């Protein structure tokens, strides 16, 4: 079966350029064209281009033409989408795919489509996240809950990502995604419901991973000061 | 990508003092071009693709002869019509039956009669046609550049040292120019056109094993058929149901399903692997023109190799007329050419085998390199000799 | 903006017809044949319909193109829970010499027509933390979960008068159960967080309002 | 050398498929002591169409 196979998710600060990979297989490389189309976090499809792995032609979208550079490499069946002077409207989803089989240009649709590759322009500046411990109510009742969590605030770009006591803590946890900020940052939070009577005799931690600026963060979510039962 | 070992292979010479040769692709086959000095190639056609067919044609094997109708008609009573004669819910057919008093009806004699039997298909015999945009070629061309018993078949290894391609045609652009480094280039014109098998032959579909039918054999067939339609015409092979009845039943037998019919004209028609949407021609054919003004020898200012050449092994025989073998250096010095030829006794001066792997070489300065040739012999015995003099080795062969 | 112009949301009942429409020009859709594109949550495009009205293998009858002039439509018979997704309409353009696109419909199925219950929002609301305010900053955190259908509107109040600055607040979300969460958050000074005895955040749901409210001194 | 062996020509082979029967078409005989015979007689006395 046809089998596209996308380079992963990339962070790049305004005014750099991305290369991203689409290794193919499951059919004959250089008798279909490959598309790329990219799509805006919550927005619609847009086409970038089409290359001809034999002989290596292309055609881009206007609108891109004179940043964008597709290139083929024949021996390892492997398509490249260059994308130069990034700005933070290049974020989106990257996809490649194959071309349904015409043997013209003229006509050509995209059939079947790689993974995709998220690729997230931000300063812009790369930042990595401050964390802050949401602390459990103090309440004290038979068999009643608490909310706790971890705030994740004002990263970029994505993703981020949270597990609680190394992913051993995971029933009532609830991580949410995040808001992206006019401030062009994100924050996320992720809360865990535990029973309160409990609370001060167990251990929860939330580990923070933001891979793109190598951050990890473990904060220790504790009882407020102001409880005196926990 | 490359042609030896292969059964399907033609060794050519395009035409005298020509740059250029007209040649003929197909399907698992290869060839062999070789040209007063200049490096040899193979020219081979990898795979045949649609990167849209359309069915035409459907015939089944089937089912649904289940529910049955009996619309009686005594005699002089006229004939009889079936409610079930109003939609193809049914396919019924009028008969007569002997009666009268025994049964019902008033006179004695013949009587009307017209049953119905249901209709729907099973396994839809499916068959398509395939029209002359979609058709693209894979060619892969190779180099007869220094080689070894190892990387000669390496794809890999061969594109690095710039020694393969693999490149495809489409009708849009029938041609193109493989660079081939310090070698130059080879251009080659296929045309598209192919017969090969012409599309006058259709696409058939059986089940799981696809084949290539003949139009007539199979649109002049006998079986129940639908063109794109849920519609069913000629369901008449619902037969052998007129056991010439009595009004109560008239047995629809359903007429046993016998693959035989089909199977049986097997071998006729040519198979073919087929994806739902795809059917790799092999059925396919194409007709090139190799034009290599711009091929190129290399390593063609170096000196001869002259040190000891040791044979690794009983060369063999390609099936072809030509016999392959690989050789050790024990040279110290670099890329030297290789001193081998074919001569019909000891000590003779002008060979007489011509070389494949013309203009051979060690590749590299690395003492103790391997070297691959192919080359074809003279008819009865003859001897490969390699080096000259007292360093000079040989090995005896006789061809058939 | 894109060059295709769809609705930008259909909705319907599991069990209904539902139809999106796809309205081009004469150099597009005029000229040259349609295709749709289905796009399921957290996945890449698949084709779905070609040339007006063809279906790849494994697409199911149910789903059924047409174009008529300048327009096309995609009609979904027997619509069911899995077709929720984003669907785009695509073309040839002969003026732009190249494929363009519709600018997506997110189809989004119903509950039951004989009756999906509605579920109010759950809502959490976490104060600035000491570690925060240490750092010079404030945040309130509200977090909002469980309702259905998945829409909700967020105000934010310090003591009982509205404040617009500072809100951030995400789309809805489909949870693991079905129903819906969403998150906002308020950024204030800490001096701010002093200054007033009490913040709200309020969820308007089905034109229903659930508050929670925090202040700087108590231990909730 | 292409494909793992030492000298170039023909290589034997022998490879092997299974087999079990699914529909099978059988056939039995006739031997011309257990055939037995059902003759009706009728008798054209008094009768009705009935």
């Amino acid at each position: 079966q046809v089998q596209l196979v996308q380079s992963g998710a990339e962070v790049r600060k305004p005014g750099a350029s991305t290369k991203v990979s689409c290794k193919a297989s499951g059919y004959t490389f250089t008798h279909y064209y490959m598309h790329w189309v990219r799509q805006a976090p919550g927005q619609g499809l847009e086409w970038m281009g089409i290359i001809n792995p034999s002989g290596g032609s292309t055609t881009y979208a206007q609108k891109l033409q004179g940043r964008v550079t597709m290139t083929r490499d024949t021996s390892t069946s492997t398509v490249y989408m260059e994308l130069s002077s990034l700005r933070s409207e290049d974020t989106a989803v990257y996809y490649c795919a194959r071309d349904w089989g015409s043997n013209y240009v003229w006509g050509s649709y995209p059939k079947y489509w790689g993974q995709g590759t998220l690729v997230t322009v931000s300063s812009a500046s790369t930042k990595g996240p401050s964390v802050f411990p949401l602390a459990p109510s103090s309440k004290s009742t038979s068999g009643g809950t608490a909310a706790l969590g971890c705030l994740v605030k004002d990263y970029f770009p994505e993703p981020v990502t949270v597990s609680w006591n190394s992913g051993a803590l995971t029933s009532g946890v609830h991580t949410f995604p995040a808001v992206l900020q006019s401030s062009g940052l994100y924050s996320l939070s992720s809360v865990v419901t535990v029973p309160s009577s409990s609370l001060g005799t167990q251990t929860y931690i939330c580990n923070v991973n933001h891979k793109p600026s190598n951050t990890k963060v473990d904060k220790r979510v504790e009882p407020k000061s102001c409880d005196k039962t926990h | 990508f490359n042609c030896l070992g292969m059964s399907n292979r033609d060794f050519l010479e395009g035409v005298s003092g020509a740059t250029w040769v007209d040649l003929v692709l197909e399907g698992d086959s290869c060839v062999t071009i070789m040209s007063k000095d200049k490096p040899t190639i193979d020219v081979k056609m990898m795979n045949m693709e649609a990167a849209n067919l359309a069915e035409v044609r459907s015939y089944c094997y089937l089912a649904t002869v289940s529910d049955l109708s009996t619309k009686a008609a005594c005699p002089t009573m006229g004939e009889a019509h079936n409610d079930k004669r109003a939609d193809p819910a049914f396919v019924c057919r009028q008969g007569v039956v002997d009666r009268g008093w025994g049964n019902g009806c008033g006179l004695f004699g013949k009587g009307s009669i017209d049953t119905c039997a249901k209709f729907a298909c099973s396994t839809k015999a499916i068959g398509r046609t395939i029209l002359k945009e979609n058709i693209k070629y894979e060619v892969a061309i190779f180099v007869h550049g220094p080689t070894t018993v190892e990387s000669h078949g390496n794809y890999s290894t061969q594109v690095g040292a710039t020694q393969a391609g693999r490149f495809s045609i489409t009708p849009a652009a029938p041609s193109y120019t493989l660079k081939l480094g310090e070698y130059g280039e080879v251009t080659v014109d296929c045309e598209p056109r192919s017969g090969i098998d012409t599309n006058a032959y259709y696409v058939m579909t059986v089940g799981t094993k696809t084949f290539l039918v003949h139009r007539e054999w199979f649109m002049d067939l006998n079986l129940p058929w639908s063109s794109a339609g849920s519609t069913v015409w000629r369901n008449r092979e619902t037969l052998m149901e007129f056991e010439e009845p009595h009004a109560t039943k008239q047995s629809v037998i359903a007429l046993g399903s016998q693959e035989g019919a089909l199977h049986q004209a097997l071998a006729g028609a040519i198979p073919v692997e087929f994806s739902s949407n795809t059917v790799k021609l092999t059925s396919g054919h194409l007709k090139c023109r190799v034009k290599m003004e711009k091929l190129q020898l290399k390593g063609t200012t170096y000196g001869v190799c002259s040190k000891a050449f040791k044979f690794l092994g009983t060369p063999a025989d390609t099936g072809h007329g030509t016999v392959v073998l690989e050789l050790q250096y024990t040279g110290t010095d670099g890329p030297c050419k290789v001193p081998i030829s074919s001569v019909a006794s000891l000590n003779d001066l002008t060979p007489v085998g011509r070389l494949v792997t013309v203009n051979p070489f060690v590749s590299v300065a690395t003492a103790n390199a391997k070297v691959l040739i192919e080359l074809e012999p003279p008819f009865g015995d003859s001897y490969i000799v390699v080096g000259r003099g007292e360093q000079q080795i040989n090995h005896h062969w006789h061809k058939s | 903006q894109s060059v295709l112009t769809q609705p930008s949301s259909v909705s319907g009942t599991p069990g209904q017809r539902v139809t999106i429409s796809c309205s081009g020009s004469s150099s597009n859709i005029g000229s040259n044949t349609v295709n749709w594109y289905q796009q399921l949550p957290g996945t890449a495009p698949k084709l779905l319909i070609y040339g007006n009205n063809q279906r790849p293998s494994g697409v199911p009858d149910r789903f059924s193109g047409s174009k008529s002039g300048t327009s096309a439509s995609l009609a979904i018979s027997g619509l069911q829970s899995e077709d929720e997704a984003d669907y785009y309409c695509a073309a040839w353009d002969d003026s732009l010499n190249g494929p363009v696109f519709g600018g997506g419909t997110k189809l989004t199925v119903l509950g039951a027509a004989a009756g999906q219950p509605k579920a109010a929002p759950s809502v959490t609301l976490f104060p600035p933390s000491s570690e925060e305010l240490q750092a010079n900053k404030a945040t309130l955190v509200c977090l909002i979960s469980d309702f259905y259908p998945g829409a909700v509107t967020v105000a934010w109040k310090a003591d009982s008068s509205p404040v617009k600055a500072g809100v951030e607040t995400t789309t809805p979300s489909k949870q693991s159960n079905n129903k819906y969460a969403a998150s906002s958050y308020l950024s204030l000074t800490p001096e701010q967080w002093k200054s007033h005895r009490s913040y709200s955040c309020q969820v308007t749901h089905e034109g229903s309002t659930v508050e929670k409210t925090v202040a700087p001194t108590e231990c909730s």
